[PDB]
């Protein structure tokens, strides 16, 4: 029961830690996003004015 | 006495061994418990993933 329980628990923990590595990145391409978000809308304004 | 003390001293063990079954039953049961709810949670992280 020991055994199974640890092997387990080292599965969930490996797939946790890539949870987290995933929302970290998806944490950063929001970042990146956002960046490309802005330049969007300020195209939009400048395209309208031009 | 002497001889009701040997058994008197099988009896504590028997107690004890009784005590120690039924804990390591208990533990066992909780540990296929945990196995579970770890099974339960590494499917749903699985999927999650």
């Amino acid at each position: 029961v020991e055994k199974n329980r640890k092997i387990v628990a080292e599965n969930l923990e490996k797939v946790q830690a890539e949870a987290e590595r995933l929302d970290q990145e998806e944490a950063q391409y929001q970042r990146e996003y956002s960046e490309f978000k802005r330049q969007q809308l300020e195209l939009d304004d400048e395209l309208k004015s031009v | 006495m002497e001889g009701k003390w040997i058994t008197d001293q099988l009896r504590w063990k028997i107690m004890s061994c009784k005590m120690r079954i039924e804990q390591l039953k208990q533990t066992i049961c909780k540990g296929n418990e945990e196995m579970e709810k770890n099974s339960e949670g590494l499917l749903k992280t699985k999927e999650k993933n």
